[PDB]
């Protein structure tokens, strides 16, 4: 009877493993996404307004 | 006498009632016994392993 609960509970494991994967990288360009375009609004405005 | 005492004890047992009951031979309890032990350890190490896995 163990034997089995030890092969689903290999199974399970092995289907979580890629949501986790594919989820951390989301965030990961996510995150660097919103940084970068908040120098480049910040260094267009400072450009424009020196111009000006 | 002890020819006597045997047949009469042999006698005695005979007569005797007791209820029904399966039972091994006595020759061979022990060896069987030594390997019911053995298999005694091994499945018990076999199932700690797996549940520890």
């Amino acid at each position: 009877k163990k034997r089995q609960r030890m092969i689903e509970v290999q199974d399970e494991l092995l289907r979580l493993e890629p949501q986790l994967k594919q989820l951390q990288t989301k965030y990961d360009e996510l995150k660097e996404r919103k940084s970068s375009l908040r120098n480049a609004a910040y260094f267009l405005s400072n450009l424009k307004q020196l111009y000006q | 006498h002890l020819n006597f005492l045997k047949k009469r004890l042999l006698q005695q047992c005979e007569t005797l009632k007791v209820p029904p009951k399966k039972m091994e031979d006595l020759t061979n309890v022990s060896s069987l016994l030594n390997m019911e032990r053995a298999r005694d350890k091994a499945n018990e190490e076999g199932l700690a392993l797996l549940q520890e896995e």
